[PDB]
């Protein structure tokens, strides 16, 4: 199934991180998330 | 007491010390370009960051 789970940055517990500037994804060890404006 | 605990320490304990495993921007560490050091972190999933 699919759904969507909310995230805040903060602590160790959730670090947000820009995606790579060549690939433009996410690296490993890592999950893509969202963000608005 | 002042002569006998005289400790600056704070020294790197290996390579699973939480400063080289989340690294900060004032600490800076590297290695040899193009050796087995740099396959060897390549390598590892564990050891991206």
């Amino acid at each position: 199934d699919h759904l969507s789970i909310v995230t805040l940055e903060e602590a160790p517990f959730v670090i947000v991180e820009s995606v790579d500037p060549l690939s433009g994804t996410c690296m490993r060890n890592t999950v893509p998330c969202q963000k608005r404006i | 007491a002042f002569l006998v605990l005289d400790r600056p320490e704070e020294r790197i304990t290996g390579i699973n010390d939480p400063r080289l495993r989340n690294p900060s921007d004032k600490f800076i560490y590297a290695t040899v370009k193009q050796s087995s050091v740099d396959i060897y972190f390549r390598r590892q999933v564990e050891l991206s960051t």
